[PDB]
């Protein structure tokens, strides 16, 4: 919602239940992530809420071109039954 | 469509 | 000799996929009937929608057509899972 909005909000990604059976998961979906978006940019910071039950992520970046990027990328993207949806953060909405 |  | 006509497709949903959306089962039967169409006449078209490995069963006209389905699905990705196509053996029911 900023003009210069850094903040990824990313959804859709997993379930709290997925970490229930296993306490493994929540660290390999963690990298996995974190690996996939230093390929759009500088992470300031990282977040899984991994009990929020949309499966929310957010991450931050040192440019907006870099946020803008990893939205491009990854919104609409399919990944293990769900589509993931990308949007800038509001600014307002905690997770 | 989910495929691919 | 069997030349079978039926395709088990496996890791293709989860049950869980269907609690919150009762939308969803027919959106993914009906988009596999439209990509195996492109295979042959399938004769019948079934998802086994509380089995937790995710099974599909397709039965097509002709055995060729089976022949080319799974030559073709096994490994393909479908909404994020990568799937598994293979023969029916014959007795299994799911």
């Amino acid at each position: 919602s900023m003009r210069h909005e850094r903040v990824v909000i990313i959804k859709n990604m997993f379930h709290p239940m997925d970490f229930e059976d296993d306490p493994l998961v929540l660290n390999e979906i963690r990298e996995d992530l974190r690996v996939e978006c230093s390929k759009f940019g500088q992470i300031r910071k990282l977040l899984l809420f991994d009990r929020h039950p949309d499966g929310v992520a957010s991450v931050s970046f040192r440019d907006p071109e870099e946020a803008d990027y990893c939205i491009q990328t990854l919104d609409g993207r399919w990944f293990g039954g769900r589509q993931i949806t990308a949007q800038a953060w509001d600014g307002t909405t905690d997770y | 469509s989910r495929w691919d």
